[PDB]
């Protein structure tokens, strides 16, 4: 009882910090892409900037305008917050290191990413304006339209494992990663990942819509800190999904020979050293991936909604139907179906 | 009617000068205040004008 | 007591606590010109109902029959070894029956919105 | 008279670059596609070999 | 600017007085129908008949004008003021230019005779 | 916390707005101070009146200022924004936003140098050092 | 009955360039009727020029169109030169050719990068504003202040160059030639930047004339016309360059001709750094601009002239002129009526962006709502122009 | 209908410049019988159509001179 | 020849006719070569690699209260009334700075003092309607008022931003060592 509450404390406090410093690291690298320094006036080298934002942001007042339902206005940050945060269970930081190991962890990871659409759409009706409602329409339609191909990429990957467990996928992956046979799948899963959060390659709401600040324009204080946390938790969460089913989850190399040199016996320093290597490999996958998100933010203009829907439904999805047909046929031609 | 681009100009020459252009769709004021009484670029209108603005 | 359910109980208490520290610690102090929705520093009348395009509603009506297939392909992907050579052909036929309805959709250009910005096609015939 | 002004050099300056400097870089696209198909097909080799090995392991268990 | 604004009218000058009388008649009807829209639109404190009597009084100002040409410029200015008021381009601070004396009593000591004007030398 | 994060609404409208976009430039950075333009007054701490104020915009400037949450300041950038400026004797101008919004720091300069605008920001942050929000409630 | 929902792009909007209220009536996403409002920046600068002398009226021009100062200075100075019947010296012509082109480089730099932000590219904004800082240093050397410089005067030029600037504008040009190839890489052959700007804002060549459109928007649409080649002034005849003129009237050919006027402007700067002569920088006589402070402290005549050109001013012969030059925004001119007194009887700027924003609803019918914003960035609305 | 003409007269009663509210006969001319002005006619016709919720065009508004013509008009709905 | 009327030697240039746009079949690229660039996003990756190159270079930012940017001596900031060597006020009340000021910021009253010398009783600048044109510095024959390159004097009230004679004499006191450096390099060019 003491041991499960200290593990969930330490995983909480490791993830809730790492979503705060993501935004600091984002302003840093976006600054150096644009040939300027990031923040360096808040900590010794600019660190705990996000804590300055957060402590001030909790001190701003909450205004609830006259056209709004005040409950819905404050409950959509809570449900978007928890939905962007409940999905952090099922990721493994090593073999069978989750916060709940269940036999079907992809179906959970895929049902929570389905629950995240509501806090966009529902937030459109709170402070009902006809210039706000239609922007929420465009956002929600984009959000579901790219969730389709997200779910489809998943099911194409589970064609190779035939197990909804996640550490089973990563143990299956030890022979070869799934990015290196399925290279176009990495590119289209990356762009569907950029779409599913509404990053500013694929954004229209925050910048172009009739609101100057997206669907969440009229806010202040706690309803803004919860959305802000939820977007970057969504960043590192879809980064985690890419990290386990397409790149290696915790796998870097074999490291049996290095152990047979170093160690003599199973001991707690050996499990500690192995845990550091496994979570280091997972972390460097996930950090290269958040750098790719920030890197594609820097270089590009944005999309018309027509360009966006024509992109998803007319270009990527027929190609995906060809992928549905070609990959079980390749597992068919050679005598290799995956066993439970 | 001849020129598609003239009308804004005509309408600018309305608001500063009060000159009329008969046969003009959308003749009204431009680049002054909405409730502005007067025609500014005109020798009887004083420089600083007639009114001023504060927050009561 | 696994450590799975501490989490699903424990995220909300963190969120309720941050919402509570905002409600307790910030001032409230509103009035009428502070209230009111934002559009670019200008109030206006909102129209009671506005029109929309058929493709806007058609994206999310059409979304669900593709979503229901993607969850229908999910029973197969777990049993893919057992139905060797046979459930393969059945899933082929299922996907092909879907793909021809999809090519109906892409041939009709149902999700495309046209532009009424026509460049005056008709030339100048005189007299 | 005009003393103490800034004047150009007596030989003039060297010519600057005002043409577009956009040289075509990269391999031919058929090289990238051939490399793509090679990287993919070697990946399919290792993946389907691992699937068959895992099937024999399931037989043993 | 091919197409014009919604409640626009191409400005046109009438050589007869009775056509101008018909047009000012139609224009009073257009102001008078739109007064509930103005009271809703500018969020004013008072009642709709005060807007309607303001509209009547502003036509009572210019009744005995003789010159048809001056009646014509006066009509065109009035239709422009209508087009600004009905489209909601004017704001509530310029809509309430029209009501300077209703909103607040300016204070004590209103000078009426010569003596009260003299003690403050017209202020 | 009120200093190290410092969010203005980008009200700047004329000559002095480009000079603000030199505070966004890579020579005089504002990200390195913590400054970012949340371009909605519902989230900005402060406002910058950077440019003129005509009589057609004075209710609009107030309606933008009315909205911002209650710990709010405003700095007045330029000489057209404090006391009319170059256009002081004009029929359609407000003689400074002092008439409309209650302003805390005046930054003078007709194009007030990006050096000087940043110095006005440092002066406002010094005013935030001695705000004493919690010592005040003890009734010092 | 197509009932249209009405919106504004009001003032507090990032893509509205600050001051632009834009009533748009849309049906779904297509715009069926547009209506720009303007006057939120209007200050009556033109009523104020009539109460100031010409030398005091000189800053009213770089206050408006505040992105490109020296060109606004130049149009009023050339109109007054035409009225005054005086000839500026040779060095004063080559020096206002050169500072009329780093003003052009700075204008296209601000314009292209602000457009690329309004669409969504973030990095050219900062790279271009860096190059703008490298040029504002040159303005700070030449005049006093950076953003507003009263350097180009009706007699000619304010004062001489500083001692070592000519070796410096070369050192900048050598690297700027590469600093602008780099901004060209992630926009010109971006498929996103292409698709977002292909048939947007299409202007037919016969409609570009009825609307009064000029500069990059008239040369977007096929017609080969620019004032510095057609009716040349200020020693642009002596300097060799070419002109880019698009073929389709879209926003992409309005983009591609801006990208090449950088090239042609850098060519101007090099050819004027090499061929700069010596001599006087202001006009010959002290009845229209002031003597040097060496001379007026020694000379009784020149002290009289100095004390009179500032209390009273010089007097202009009675007449009327419209002088038009090519700002980087397009054709900008000024119509000034001279009383014969020392105050102008009447001034009037023709803002180039006034006719462009006035031609908005002719073009922006039937386009979507995102494509009503990339069309703002091509007509280059700085709003010191449009209202004043 | 009978009640509707009473409603027309009850609207027409609530004005001024009528020193005889008992002078509202079914053939009352606005200008002649009631002493109404050039503006008062289209004041009262708009006040009549406000009572019902109908809207009237210009050629059916300029012609109304008597309460007889308003009660003849009433059945547009 | 002779030209028609409606006709100059501005004929169309040799080659003003376009060439017809190429069809798909008259193109040098193969379908496979073109569509490899299509599905493998070629020029997008090129523009990506540009800003990746920019990640690895030197930024431009200077740290403002510790490092100041460029200064030429011609630069203008707040105002200062200088003094002669051996301390005399230099302002002979000639009203030339008042007569030229394009925004009417200067106001001066002048009286003959006890010595019989012409001096200003009141000198004043409104810094809220000053526009920094430097005409007031160009106009003065004694060179009594100048522009110091100080821009760091931002205030919190308007009353503080109205500079009488005493604030400007204290500025021309304070900055005199610096205005020496400015007018040693400017005064030939004036
Ligand atoms: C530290 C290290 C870790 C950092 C933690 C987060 C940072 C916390 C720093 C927070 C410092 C306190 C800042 C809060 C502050 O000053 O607003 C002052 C409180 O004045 C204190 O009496 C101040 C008493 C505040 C009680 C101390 C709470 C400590 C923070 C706990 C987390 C506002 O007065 P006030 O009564 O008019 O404000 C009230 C009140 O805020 C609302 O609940 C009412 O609804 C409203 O009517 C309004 O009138
Ligand atoms: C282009 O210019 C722009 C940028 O670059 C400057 C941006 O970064 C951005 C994005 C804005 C930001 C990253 C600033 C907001 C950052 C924050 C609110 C940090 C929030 C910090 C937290 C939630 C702390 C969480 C930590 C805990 C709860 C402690 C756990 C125990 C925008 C919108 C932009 O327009
Ligand atoms: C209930 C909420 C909606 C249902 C969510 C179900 C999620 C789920 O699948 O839980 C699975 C997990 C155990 O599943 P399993 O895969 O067999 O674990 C193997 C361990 N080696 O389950 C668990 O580990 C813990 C179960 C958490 C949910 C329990 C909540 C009970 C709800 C009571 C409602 C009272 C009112
Ligand atoms: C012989 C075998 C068969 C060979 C073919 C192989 C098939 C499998 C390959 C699949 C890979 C697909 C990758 C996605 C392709 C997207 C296609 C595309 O570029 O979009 C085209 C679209 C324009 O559409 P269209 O109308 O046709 O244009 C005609 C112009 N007249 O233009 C657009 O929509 C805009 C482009 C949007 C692209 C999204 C960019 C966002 C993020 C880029 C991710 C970069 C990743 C970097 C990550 C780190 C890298 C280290
Ligand atoms: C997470 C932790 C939970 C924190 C919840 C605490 C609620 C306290 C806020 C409150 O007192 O009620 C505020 C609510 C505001 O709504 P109202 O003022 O009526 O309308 C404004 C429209 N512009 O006023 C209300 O109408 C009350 C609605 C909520 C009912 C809770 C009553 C709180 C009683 C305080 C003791
Ligand atoms: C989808 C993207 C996939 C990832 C990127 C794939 C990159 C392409 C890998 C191709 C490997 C390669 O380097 O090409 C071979 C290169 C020139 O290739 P090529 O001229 O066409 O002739 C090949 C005949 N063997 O040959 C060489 O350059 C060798 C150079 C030797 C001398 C170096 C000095
Ligand atoms: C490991 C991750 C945290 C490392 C960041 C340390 C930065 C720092 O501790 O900053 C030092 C801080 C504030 O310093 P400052 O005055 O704002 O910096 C001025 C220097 N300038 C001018 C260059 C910017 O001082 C403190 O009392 C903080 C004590 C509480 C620390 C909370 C740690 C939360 C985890
Ligand atoms: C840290 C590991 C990063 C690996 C790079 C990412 C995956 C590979 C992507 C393929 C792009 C490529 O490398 O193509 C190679 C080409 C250069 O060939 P060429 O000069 O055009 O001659 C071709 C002439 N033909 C056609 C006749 C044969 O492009 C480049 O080098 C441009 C710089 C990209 C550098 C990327 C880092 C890799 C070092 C390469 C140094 C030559
Ligand atoms: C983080 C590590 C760095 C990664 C940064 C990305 C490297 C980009 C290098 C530029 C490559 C380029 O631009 O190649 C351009 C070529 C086109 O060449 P062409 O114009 O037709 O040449 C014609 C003239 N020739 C033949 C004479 C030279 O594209 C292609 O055919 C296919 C594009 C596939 C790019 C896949 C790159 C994979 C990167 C992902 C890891
Ligand atoms: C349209 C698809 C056409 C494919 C044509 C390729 C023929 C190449 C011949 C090599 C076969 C071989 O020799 O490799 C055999 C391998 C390894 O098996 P093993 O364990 O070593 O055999 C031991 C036999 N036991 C188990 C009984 C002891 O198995 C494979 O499955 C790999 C096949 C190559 C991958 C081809 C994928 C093509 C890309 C498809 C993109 C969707
Ligand atoms: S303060 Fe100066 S630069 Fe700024 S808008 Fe006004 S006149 Fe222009
Ligand atoms: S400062 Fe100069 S111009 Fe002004 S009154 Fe004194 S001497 Fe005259
Ligand atoms: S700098 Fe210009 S505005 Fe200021 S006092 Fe001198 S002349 Fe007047």
């Amino acid at each position: 009882m003491i041991i499960n509450i200290v593990e969930i404390l330490i995983f909480l406090v490791c993830v809730l910090f790492s979503v705060a410093y993501l935004t600091v690291a984002e302003r840093k690298t976006l600054a150096y892409m644009q040939r300027r320094l990031g923040p360096n006036f808040v900590g010794y080298y600019g660190l705990l900037q996000a804590f300055a934002d957060a402590v001030k942001l909790l001190l701003k007042e909450i205004v609830l305008p006259k056209e709004s339902n005040y409950i819905i206005l404050v409950i959509s940050p809570l449900i978007t917050l928890i939905t962007a945060l409940i999905g952090w269970v099922v990721i493994p930081l090593g073999p069978g290191i989750t916060l709940g190991e269940l036999n079907l962890g992809i179906l959970f990871s895929l049902a929570i990413g389905s629950l995240g659409v509501f806090g966009s759409l529902l937030s459109g009706w709170s402070s009902n304006s006809k210039y706000s409602l239609l922007g929420s329409i465009r956002s929600t339609a984009q959000l579901i339209s790219y969730e389709l191909i997200l779910t489809s990429i998943f099911i194409i990957i589970i064609m190779f494992v035939s197990s909804l467990n996640i550490t089973t996928i990563i143990e299956t992956q030890r022979v070869v990663w799934y990015c290196i046979p399925l290279l176009p799948l990495l590119l289209i899963f990356f762009i569907a990942s950029v779409a599913e959060t509404a990053r500013p390659p694929f954004d229209l709401t925050e910048s172009e819509s009739e609101l100057v600040a997206g669907y969440f324009t009229e806010y202040s204080g706690s309803p803004f800190v919860f959305f802000f946390l939820a977007e970057y938790s969504n960043i590192i969460l879809i980064s985690a999904f890419n990290g386990y089913l397409l790149l290696g989850g915790y796998l870097s190399f074999n490291y049996s020979y290095l152990f047979n040199i170093l160690f003599n016996d199973y001991s707690y320093v050996s499990f500690l050293f192995e845990g550091l290597i496994n979570s280091s490999a997972y972390a460097i996958k996930l950090v290269f991936l958040m750098f790719s998100f920030i890197w594609v933010r820097a270089a590009f203009p944005r999309f018309t909604y027509d360009n966006l829907i024509n992109f998803c439904w007319i270009i990527l999805l027929p190609l995906l139907f060809g992928i549905f047909l070609i990959i079980p046929s390749t597992l068919y031609i050679f005598d290799s179906f995956p066993t439970l | 009617c001849l020129y598609e681009g003239a009308n804004w100009f005509e309408r600018e020459a309305y608001d500063m000068y009060g000159v009329f252009f008969e046969g003009h769709p959308d003749l009204r004021r431009i680049m002054t205040d909405y409730g502005f009484e007067g025609h500014p670029l005109r020798k009887d209108f004083p420089l600083t004008g007639y009114t001023e603005v504060r927050w009561d | 007591m696994n450590t799975f359910i501490i989490f699903i109980i424990l995220i909300p208490i963190v969120g309720f606590a941050l919402l509570a520290v905002n409600i307790l610690l910030a001032v409230y102090k509103p009035y009428n010109e502070k209230l009111g929705a934002f559009e670019c520093g200008l109030t206006s009348f909102n129209q009671t109902r506005l029109a929309f395009n058929a493709a806007f509603i058609l994206v999310a009506i059409l979304f669900l029959p593709f979503d229901l297939e993607i969850s229908t392909l999910l029973p197969y992907v777990m049993s893919i070894y057992l139905v060797s050579n046979y459930g393969f052909t059945i899933v082929l036929l299922f996907l092909l029956i879907l793909i021809i309805g999809f090519v109906y959709e892409i041939n009709t250009n149902a999700l495309k919105i046209n532009k009424h910005n026509k460049p005056n096609t008709d030339s100048l015939i005189y007299k | 008279p005009s003393v103490g002004q800034d004047l150009p050099p007596v030989g003039g300056y060297e010519p600057v670059q005002w043409r577009r400097n956009l040289p075509a870089r990269g391999f031919r696209p058929l090289v990238y596609l051939a490399a793509l198909c090679g990287i993919c097909g070697y990946g399919f080799y290792r993946a389907l070999g691992g699937i068959q090995e895992r099937r024999e392991l399931k037989r043993e268990k | 600017a091919i197409i014009a604004t919604a409640f626009a009218e191409t400005v046109k000058f009438s050589g007869s007085k009775q056509e101008l009388q018909k047009r000012t008649l139609a224009l009073y009807r257009q102001f008078l129908r739109g007064a509930p829209t103005f009271a809703d639109l500018y969020e004013v404190q008072f009642s709709i008949p005060t807007i309607r009597t303001k509209i009547r009084q502003e036509f009572e100002r210019h009744r005995f004008v003789d010159d048809l040409s001056i009646q014509n410029v006066l009509y065109a200015k009035g239709h422009m003021e209508y087009q600004e008021c009905i489209n909601f381009w004017k704001q509530q601070a310029q809509f309430l230019k029209y009501f300077p004396e209703e909103d607040d009593i300016q204070g004590r000591h209103q000078p009426s005779n010569f003596v009260d004007k003299f003690l403050k030398n017209r202020a | 916390a009120r200093q190290g994060s410092f969010w203005p609404v980008t009200f700047g409208l004329a000559c002095c707005a480009v000079e603000m976009m030199h505070v966004s430039a890579p020579r005089y950075d504002q990200d390195r101070l913590g400054i970012i333009f949340r371009a909605s007054p519902r989230q900005s701490d402060i406002m910058i009146v950077a440019g003129t104020l005509t009589n057609k915009m004075a209710p609009v400037l107030r309606q933008v200022y009315d909205q911002m949450p209650e710990p709010r300041w405003v700095i007045s950038m330029g000489s057209c924004a404090n006391g009319g400026g170059y256009y002081h004797f004009s029929y359609s101008v407000v003689r400074g936003c002092d008439r409309i919004v209650p302003v805390d720091v005046y930054v003078p300069g007709c194009p007030p140098t990006s050096e000087a605008l940043m110095y006005g920001v440092f002066q406002l942050q010094r005013k935030m050092r001695n705000t004493k929000i919690t010592r005040m409630w003890y009734r010092k | 009955r197509i009932r249209a929902f009405t919106i504004n792009f009001g003032p507090q909007h990032p893509a509205a360039h600050g001051v632009l209220r834009l009533i748009l009536e849309l049906s779904g996403e297509e715009i069926i009727r547009s209506d720009p409002h303007v006057g939120l920046l209007h200050r009556g600068t033109e009523k104020l020029i009539e109460y100031k002398t010409y030398m005091q009226a000189l800053p009213y021009f770089d206050r408006l169109d505040y992105v490109s100062m020296m060109t606004n200075e130049q149009v009023f100075s050339l109109a007054v030169e035409k009225l005054l019947n005086v000839e500026v010296p040779l060095r004063g012509k080559y020096i206002r050719t050169m500072f009329g082109e780093i003003t052009r480089v700075l204008n296209h730099l601000m314009s292209v990068c602000s457009h690329a932000m309004d669409v969504g590219a973030l990095t050219p904004f900062l790279w271009g504003f860096e190059e703008r800082e490298k040029l504002m240093e040159f303005y700070e050397r030449v005049s006093g202040a950076r953003l507003h410089a009263a350097y180009v005067r009706p007699g000619g030029v304010s004062q001489d160059l500083p001692a070592g600037l000519l070796d410096d504008i070369y050192m900048w040009a050598t690297q700027f030639g590469d600093r602008l190839d780099e901004i060209e890489e992630l926009l010109t052959d971006n498929r996103i930047w292409k698709l977002r700007t292909v048939n947007i804002g299409t202007v037919t060549a016969q409609d570009a004339l009825n609307l009064g459109l000029s500069g990059p928007m008239l040369r977007g649409s096929g017609i080969p016309f620019d004032i510095r080649k057609n009716a040349p002034y200020d020693a642009y005849d002596k300097v060799d360059f070419d002109v880019p003129v698009g073929m389709n009237g879209d926003c992409y050919d309005r983009y591609l001709i801006r990208m090449a006027e950088f090239r042609q402007s850098l060519r101007i700067i090099e050819q004027c750094c090499n061929d700069m002569p010596a001599g006087a920088v202001k006009v010959e006589d002290f009845k229209i601009n002031s003597p040097p402070r060496n001379l007026m402290k020694e000379d009784m005549e020149a002290l009289i002239h100095h004390f009179l050109l500032y209390t009273k001013g010089y007097s202009v012969p009675p007449g009327e002129t419209y002088t038009a030059i090519e700002a980087p925004k397009g054709e900008m001119g000024v119509y000034v009526v001279s009383d014969g007194s020392e105050r102008p009887y009447k001034c009037k700027i023709r803002a180039p962006g006034f006719a462009h924003l006035g031609a908005f609803d002719h073009i922006a019918r039937g386009h979507f709502l995102p494509d009503a914003v990339a069309i703002i960035g091509t007509m280059d609305l700085v709003f010191g122009e449009v209202d004043r | 209908r009978p009640d509707a003409e009473k409603r027309i007269a009850a609207v027409l009663e609530s004005f001024d410049k009528i020193s005889n509210p008992a002078a509202i006969t079914p053939t009352a001319s606005f200008a002649k019988d009631l002493n109404l002005d050039s503006l008062d006619t289209v004041e009262v016709v708009v006040a009549i159509e406000e009572e019902f919720g109908i809207e009237i065009p210009d050629k059916e508004a300029d012609e109304i001179k008597s309460v007889n013509q308003a009660v003849e008009y009433i059945l547009a709905q | 020849n002779i030209y028609a009327g409606g006709s100059a030697a501005a004929a169309p240039p040799a080659g003003f006719r376009i060439h017809r746009p190429a069809t798909w079949e008259e193109s040098e690229e193969g379908a496979l070569s073109k569509a490899t660039k299509y599905f493998l996003l070629a020029e997008m990756f090129r523009g990506l690699y540009v800003v990746l190159e920019q990640f690895f270079r030197a930024p431009y930012t200077i740290y403002y209260p510790f490092e100041k940017g460029p200064v030429s001596p011609r630069f203008r900031g707040e105002h200062a009334l200088r003094r002669y060597p051996s301390g005399e006020e230099r302002c002979i009340a000639c009203k030339l700075c008042e007569a030229i000021c394009p925004a009417l910021a200067i106001t001066i009253d002048a009286e003959e003092r006890i010595d019989g010398s012409r001096r200003t009783t009141k000198y004043d600048i409104d810094m809220t309607k000053c526009i920094y044109c430097g005409y007031c510095q160009e106009s003065c024959p004694v060179d009594a008022i100048v522009e110091t390159p100080n821009v760091e004097y931002a205030t919190e009230t308007r009353e503080e931003l109205l500079y009488n004679k005493e604030k400007l004499l204290a500025n021309g006191d304070k900055w005199e060592l610096e205005l020496q450096y400015a007018l040693d390099a400017d005064a030939p060019y004036r």
